[PDB]
């Protein structure tokens, strides 16, 4: 079948490459379609929908059934974020920062920012709880490089602010998730692994200063986590980067900001 | 009634019957063209 | 072929008629461009012939 | 900072065995090992695997298809331990000459061998791809996975199988051997002109730099919100977090359109499906309807002439 | 205009240069310092490419081709028609790549997330950079460096292969494409297993991370887990791009031979390199 | 064959009847790039021979 | 055989709609063919 | 041969059928091309041999 | 499924089933005698 | 011989039916195979060469 | 060997009789492989060459 | 020798059994095919040089 | 030690570097008992 | 620890002897199994 035309140089290879166009412009499409099924429809910045809703149209809902006797999740739907904004908008025109009103890290908004996901732990799949503390879970052991149980954790300022108590683990995934880091208020706080760098005498925490370890939002039971307190968590030490930055004793930042 | 897009019997038979005059139009204007076509220059 | 109507209790509307749409426009342009390809049915040379503009 | 690239302290407890629905333990074996190497990028725990019915199929006959090519590859040397050890990357396993065409009375010394070696291959492979499809359909999972290798298998039966039929002669698969097959790629590249302008190559090129792309974009994001639980995906699909939300907006902001926890991954899949999708294609082209692609694409627009 | 959860991100700070002059968003684009440069950028370079195809004289897309300056102009410019608008598109696209990185960590900086992404972009523009500036200017002329067409830098990279025999012979070649095609297969493999655990059989229950450690583990018998497939995926990325950039930094520079002759060497080792028999002697 | 209307309590009609659309437009679009490959039945030659346009 | 949804009479309905396409289609067919087989046999 | 039926309590009726058609359509496919490719019952080149048309 | 549900499907089956090889037979029969194969 | 018939309380049939049918079209494909590609017994060229029809 | 029978106190017959057959038939297909690679004992290239079928 | 019994203390039958059918068979393709490989040896070579097959 | 874990390194080390002298006996012209067997008995 | 350290010894000193081994066969002078052959006529 080699070389001959249908019509004018149009054989089978030009037939499998306009074919494959055709198809690469459906498959785009159906693409984007899956991937409209969060955050749509658009809105306005005072959260009346936009003239705007896109060339693509929204797909049908499909549902997850959730494990566990949870319930179902079905996709596209009403999202509200059930939970309260303290920002405030720069301009009246669109595309322009909203300015936190009262504290930014502590009303939650910008870096610090969290969701209101279910209050309840994410499990195994045997039904048990995930995210266990050390003494809680049987058999676990640290099994290798530096053991961070028993050292001073230091924050950006170059302070102490507490110290290492135990480790919260992933039972199935076996790995440390958090610190749990015991001041001497007394209370503890939970710490990301991922946000603290375990040294050989000293865990040190650059997202957040002395004097900021104890507004961490602390755990409803003194065992398990949620998913609710765990983004508490995580979006106050993340939003300590830029709402910490001043209390910070890094060399570079000093640099620039005297020459700044 | 199916359901399957939610529309009843009669929505159904009014959006076919404007679908069709729709399709009989595209037509005819197919048929004018492919006589003047044929007209100036035969393919059989 | 009275009944045919009820597929539109199978189908939605909407996205048949997008695909009709593509549909019809794209064999259009198949077919004009399978025209324009052959020395004749190409009505521009054939026009550059008869009115002899070459 | 800490860039979550290797885990600073590790843990372990109590091996995991695994989910237990309509999966038959009979055929999983035991937990293996421990390793700490491993347990420094991710899991540690080796093991268990499951052995089937297909599984045993699959082992013997890669086993017998690998073992095929080596004795090939110690009579090639003539059985000198010292040849084979310097030799062991230009030995080749080279399918029947033209003049045999496609049939099965080449002698076993320029391609019978091949041809055992051949049907071993075939057989692992298919008994594979049952594999990955059984052991998804176990845990009531999809079948994602199976029409990926799907994909795969079609490039590789293309390049053994179907192409060498469609042009009458087993002397135009793939030979075993590592420099071997090399020059075997570049010999066809030289025979049907430039593949460099064979369109569905030039199509498999773009996806795979495509996935290259997409998956240190998509690595990379992972890592960047893993400090909200972002590596916890399923969860973030079923329960949407800060980490989400975070991962949709820079790619919103950078790019003007971003995904879901969902639906990056079927970017990925197809991204990745259609390197091997077009590159069968374009090489079942090759040969079969274009001999001489620099000359087709001078006459598509492509080449300047 | 805004996701419905985009409004609480929207706050001032966390970028490098320009405080608030530029902190502002155009539709969903975040503009800041860096994407006025890299906007400016990127239009005159499209706009010299375009400009590119008057004087050379085509409009058809796949011909257009924007060459280096030729062998004999060294290191130094080249009139605008034959090799300067080579330069200044590479110029442009230097500094549109450049900026659309430093965007990306003002943007990445903004949310608070860390900052891998600008990361795994500087080792792509690193790659173009030793394509286009650093072998060429080490090996002596931009003539070296590719042309800016869609078909015609295949041209260049067919010349340059063949310069040196099969290039397939190229050891950190083959590193390169080992990563290439693994990270395919892993990518693959990722989509797959993370689609199927979301979308199981048909109107059964959602799956857990445990059903997809369970799978691959009977699959194969060693699951790597979530955080170690994504870190896998970024490092074969990386690995790819950086043996790529390896592999071409020294080619034509200390290597001027086949590349065959260089795997000789192994074949010569004091042990072996005289017994007759096998392929080699 | 009385019964072969029970094939629609096994099958969803609304896939059955995209998948027979693909097939069938992808069948004819098969048939008639064969007719228009071979020398003869490929039609637009015939005509133009048969009526001397070029 | 309970897979789908549909009931007997739904069925029979929708297979006699379909068969009156069905059979319109290879009427069409049919006169088509046999115009191209007088205008030029391939048998 | 009387109670092959039961074949329908071990496999699913949905799964078979959807496999048979497969085949068979791929069977019909395989056995045409094969045809179209020896030059004798190519009936293409066959009725263009016959008829004398080109 | 019970017994008389797969008696009943069975037999529209093989009735679909010979009036397709009724069909082939008829088509084979056809291209035998215009250009046989034996 | 007569009790082979305990097989099937070693082996579920709906296993082995499919492996069955699977393996039975995989042989009965290699054989079509391996006769068409030997010069005999590739019964296209037979009846090729038998009728004249080169 | 009056009580090898005890290896089946040892192997589950179904694992057994599966890795049997696999090897039994990859055996079979292997020597027949062998058979037909060699010019002789190829018995299709013999009866080819015995009837004089060229 | 007497007491060589209690490796089966140390190695749990079914593991041993299983590599050692492996083993033995791929010894006994190893010997074949060295045995095919060299011209005295390859019994079939040699029987087709005494019955004159060629 | 683990008993098991030697044993089978000492099985598998003892095997393979039988084939190993197996392999470097057949190497050489000579000691290739097959082939000088053939040699003596005439079978070229 | 004492166990992967004597792996890795056995490894080593079993890999360095055969690769002295092969060094020597290399040689025309010092294969054993050459230069005897020479000796007792083998040719
Ligand atoms: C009407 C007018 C006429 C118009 C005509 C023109 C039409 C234009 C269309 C434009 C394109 C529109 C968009 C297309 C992409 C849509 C994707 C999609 O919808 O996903 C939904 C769906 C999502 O599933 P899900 O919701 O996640 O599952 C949830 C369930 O609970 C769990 O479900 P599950 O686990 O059971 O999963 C089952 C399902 C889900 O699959 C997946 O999970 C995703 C896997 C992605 C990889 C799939 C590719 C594998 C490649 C197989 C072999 C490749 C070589 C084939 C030969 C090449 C062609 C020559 O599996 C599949 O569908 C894949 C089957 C692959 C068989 C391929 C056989 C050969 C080709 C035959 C064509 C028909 C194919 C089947 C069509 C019907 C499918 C129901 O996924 C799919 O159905 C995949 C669609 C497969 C499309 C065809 C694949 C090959 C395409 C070839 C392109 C060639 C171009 C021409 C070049 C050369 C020409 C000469
Ligand atoms: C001089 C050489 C030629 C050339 C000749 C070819 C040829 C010839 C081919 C390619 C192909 C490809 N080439 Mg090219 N190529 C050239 C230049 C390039 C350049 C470049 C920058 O210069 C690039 C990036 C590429 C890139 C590519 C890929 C996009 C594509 C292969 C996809 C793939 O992953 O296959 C690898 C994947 C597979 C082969 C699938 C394997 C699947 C099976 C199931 C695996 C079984 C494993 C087996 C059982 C082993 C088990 C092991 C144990 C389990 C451990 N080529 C030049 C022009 N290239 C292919 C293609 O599709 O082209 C259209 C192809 O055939
Ligand atoms: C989308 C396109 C990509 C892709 C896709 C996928 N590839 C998959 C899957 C998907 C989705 C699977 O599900 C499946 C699997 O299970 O993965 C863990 C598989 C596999 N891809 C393998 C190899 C491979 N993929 C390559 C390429 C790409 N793949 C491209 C880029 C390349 C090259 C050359 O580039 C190679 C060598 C094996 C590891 C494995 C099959 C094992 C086999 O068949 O064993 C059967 C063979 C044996 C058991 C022989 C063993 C020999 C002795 C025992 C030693
Ligand atoms: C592991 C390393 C991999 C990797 C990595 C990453 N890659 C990233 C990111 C990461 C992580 C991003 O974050 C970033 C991004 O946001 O993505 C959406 C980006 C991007 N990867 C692009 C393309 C791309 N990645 C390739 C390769 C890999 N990437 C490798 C394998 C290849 C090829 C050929 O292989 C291509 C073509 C763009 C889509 C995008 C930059 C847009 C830009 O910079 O816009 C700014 C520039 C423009 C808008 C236009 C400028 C036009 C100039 C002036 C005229 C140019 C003409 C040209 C010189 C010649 C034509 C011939
Ligand atoms: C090869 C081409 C393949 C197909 C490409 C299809 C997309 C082409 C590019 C479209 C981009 C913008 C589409 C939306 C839009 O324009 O809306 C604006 C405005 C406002 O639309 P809107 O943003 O307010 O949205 C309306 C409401 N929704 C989202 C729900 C639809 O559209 C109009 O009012 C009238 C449109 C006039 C026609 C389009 C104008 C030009 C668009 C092309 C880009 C700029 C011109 C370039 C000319 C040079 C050649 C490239
Ligand atoms: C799978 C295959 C993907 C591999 C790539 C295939 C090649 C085609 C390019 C597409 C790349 C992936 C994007 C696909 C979907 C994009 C999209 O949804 O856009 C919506 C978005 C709109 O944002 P949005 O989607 O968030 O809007 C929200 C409302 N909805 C969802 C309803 C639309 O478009 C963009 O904002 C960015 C543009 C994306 C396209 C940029 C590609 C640049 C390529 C330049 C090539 C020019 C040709 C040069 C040729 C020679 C000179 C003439
Ligand atoms: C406030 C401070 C004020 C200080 C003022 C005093 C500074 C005095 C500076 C005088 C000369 C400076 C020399 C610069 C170093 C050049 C290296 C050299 O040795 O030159 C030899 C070569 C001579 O090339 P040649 O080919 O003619 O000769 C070969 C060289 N020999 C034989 C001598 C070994 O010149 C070059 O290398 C030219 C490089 C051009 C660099 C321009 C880059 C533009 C910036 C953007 C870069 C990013 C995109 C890259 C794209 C580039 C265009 C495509
Ligand atoms: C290379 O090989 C070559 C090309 C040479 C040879 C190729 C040969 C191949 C094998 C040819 C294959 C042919 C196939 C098998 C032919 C199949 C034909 C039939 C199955 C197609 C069916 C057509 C019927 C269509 C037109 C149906 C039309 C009906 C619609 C108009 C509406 C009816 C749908 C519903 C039921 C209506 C209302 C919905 C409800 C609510 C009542
Ligand atoms: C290269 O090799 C070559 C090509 C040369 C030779 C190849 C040879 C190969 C081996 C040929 C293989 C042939 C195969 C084995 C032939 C198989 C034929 C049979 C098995 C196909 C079956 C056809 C029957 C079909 C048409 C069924 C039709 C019935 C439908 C119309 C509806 C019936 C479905 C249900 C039962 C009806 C509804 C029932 C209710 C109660 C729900
Ligand atoms: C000392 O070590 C020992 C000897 C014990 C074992 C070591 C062995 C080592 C040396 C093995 C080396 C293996 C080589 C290096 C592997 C190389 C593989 C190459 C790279 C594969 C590349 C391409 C091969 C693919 C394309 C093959 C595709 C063929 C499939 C499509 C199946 C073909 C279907 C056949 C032709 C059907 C024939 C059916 C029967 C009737 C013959
Ligand atoms: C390339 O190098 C060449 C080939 C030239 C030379 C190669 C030389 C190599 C080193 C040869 C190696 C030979 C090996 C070491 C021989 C080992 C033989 C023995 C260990 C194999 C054992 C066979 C016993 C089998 C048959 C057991 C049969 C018992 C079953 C029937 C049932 C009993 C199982 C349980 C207890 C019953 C309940
Ligand atoms: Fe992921």
């Amino acid at each position: 079948m080699v070389g001959v035309t249908a019509f004018g140089n149009f054989d089978l290879a030009s037939l499998a490459i306009y074919s494959f166009w055709i198809f690469l412009a459906g498959l785009i499409y159906y693409l984007q379609t899956e991937n409209m099924r969060e955050g749509y429809p658009l809105e306005n910045e005072d959260g009346t929908p936009a003239a705007n809703q896109g060339p693509f149209p929204l797909p049908k809902p499909k549902t997850f059934i959730l494990p566990h006797g949870r319930g179902t999740l079905t996709v596209p739907g009403p999202e509200s974020e059930d939970r309260p904004i303290a920002l405030a908008r720069t301009a009246v025109s669109e595309g322009f920062p909203h300015a936190p009103t009262g504290d930014p890290m502590k009303d939650g908004v910008g870096p610090a920012s969290w969701v209101a996901r279910r209050d309840l732990p994410e499990l195994d799949g045997h039904g048990h709880n995930k995210i266990k503390p050390m003494k809680a879970a049987a058999g676990f052991h640290v099994s290798a490089g530096k053991n961070p149980i028993g050292l001073p954790v230091r924050g950006c300022d170059l302070e102490i602010a507490g110290k290492v108590v135990d480790i919260w683990v992933d039972i199935p995934e076996q790995m440390a998730r958090f610190l749990e880091v015991e001041l001497k208020d007394g209370s503890t706080r939970l710490l990301p692994m991922q946000m603290v760098k375990v040294q050989s005498n000293r865990v040190h925490v650059n997202a957040l200063s002395s004097d900021l370890f104890a507004g961490i939002p602390t755990i409803k039971s003194p065992t398990e986590v949620t998913l609710l307190e765990e983004d508490k968590i995580c979006g106050y030490v993340a939003g300590g980067l830029m709402y910490a930055a001043p209390k910070r004793k890094s060399v570079v930042a000093a640099m620039l900001a005297e020459y700044a | 009634d199916l359901g399957y897009t939610g529309l009843t019997d009669e929505q159904a038979q009014e959006l076919h019957s404007v679908y069709m005059s729709g399709l009989w139009l595209f037509s005819a204007v197919a048929i004018v063209a492919h006589l003047a076509v044929y007209i100036w220059r035969p393919w059989f | 072929m009275s009944k045919f109507y009820k597929i539109w209790m199978i189908f939605d509307p909407r996205r048949v008629f997008v695909a009709q749409g593509v549909f019809l426009f794209l064999l259009a342009v198949m077919i004009h461009l399978i025209l324009l390809s052959t020395p004749s049915y190409n009505w521009l040379e054939i026009s550059a012939a008869k009115y002899n503009r070459v | 900072e800490y860039q979550n690239i290797f885990s600073q302290v590790q843990v372990r407890g109590p091996a995991d065995l695994g989910m237990t629905e309509d999966v038959n333990l009979a055929n999983r074996s035991g937990v293996g090992p421990f390793s700490t190497l491993l347990g420094w990028f991710g899991n540690a725990q080796l093991g268990p695997i499951y052995l089937g019915s297909l599984g045993v199929l699959s082992l013997f006959s890669g086993l017998m298809w690998f073992f095929t090519i080596g004795i090939w590859f110690w009579y090639q040397a003539g059985w000198n331990p010292a040849v084979f050890l310097r030799d062991l990357f230009f030995f080749s396993l080279e399918p029947p000459a033209p003049e045999y065409g496609l049939s099965f009375a080449a002698p076993l010394k320029e391609g019978g061998l091949w041809l055992i070696a051949s049907f071993f291959m075939f057989v692992a492979v298919w008994s594979w791809w049952g594999r990955t499809y059984l052991r998804a359909q176990a845990l009531g999972m999809g079948k994602h996975t199976a029409w990926a290798f799907l994909s795969a298998i079609w490039l590789w039966m293309v390049l053994g199988f179907i192409r060498p039929i469609l042009m009458g002669s087993w002397s135009e698969a793939v030979p075993y051997g590592i420099f071997s097959h090399l020059d075997w790629t570049n010999n066809f590249s030289l025979v049907h002109g430039n593949l460099f302008y064979n369109p569905f190559h030039g199509l498999s090129i773009a996806f795979l730099y495509g996935s290259a792309l997409l998956f240190a974009m998509h690595g990379a994001t992972i890592l960047a919100v893993s400090r909200f639980g972002g590596e916890r995906e399923l969860e973030q699909i079923a329960d949407r977090g800060t980490a989400a939300e975070r991962a949709a907006l820079f790619w919103r902001w950078t790019m003007g359109f971003n995904a879901t926890m969902e639906g990056i991954h079927r970017w990925a899949i197809w991204m990745a499906v259609l390197v091997t999708l077009t590159g069968g294609i374009g090489i079942l082209l090759s040969g079969t309807v274009v001999d001489n692609w620099y000359v087709w694409g001078q006459n598509h627009g492509m080449a300047p002439l | 205009a805004l996701l419905s959860f985009e409004r609480k991100y929207r706050v001032p700070g966390g970028t490098l240069v320009g405080g608030n002059l530029f902190d502002f968003w155009v539709g969903p684009f975040y503009v800041g310092f860096f994407g006025v440069a890299t906007f400016f950028f990127a239009a005159l370079g499209i706009i010299l490419i375009a400009w590119s195809a008057v004087l050379q004289g085509t409009w058809n897309p796949q011909l257009i081709s924007v060459y280096p300056p030729a062998l004999e102009y060294g290191l130094g410019g080249a009139p605008l028609a034959k090799g300067g608008l080579w330069q200044i598109i590479t110029i442009c696209a230097t500094g549109a790549f450049v900026s659309w990185a430093l965007r990306e960590v003002e943007i990445c900086r903004k949310l608070g997330i860390g900052y891998h992404i600008p990361f795994a972009f500087a080792f792509a523009i690193l790659a173009y950079l030793t394509l286009v500036l650093f072998r060429p200017v080490m090996m002596g002329a931009w003539g070296y460096a590719f042309p800016y067409g869609i078909w015609t830098h295949l041209d260049w990279v067919s010349n340059t292969g063949y310069t040196y025999g099969n290039f397939h012979y190229n050891p950190a070649h083959m590193i390169a494409i080992s990563f290439f095609f693994t990270n395919a297969l892993a990518l693959a493999l990722h989509g797959a297993l993370v689609l199927s655990a979301a979308n199981p059989e048909k109107g059964k229950e959602m799956r857990t991370p445990d059903h997809e450690d369970t799978f691959f583990r009977d699959l194969v018998g060693y699951s790597i887990g979530t955080l170690g497939i994504h870190r896998l995926g970024l490092l074969l990325s990386l690995s790819a791009v950086f043996f790529s950039a390896l592999c071409m930094i020294i080619t034509g520079t200390i290597w001027f031979d086949q590349w065959v002759d260089w795997w000789q060497w192994w074949v010569k080792l004091p042990w072996w390199a005289n017994i007759p028999g096998g392929i080699n002697g």
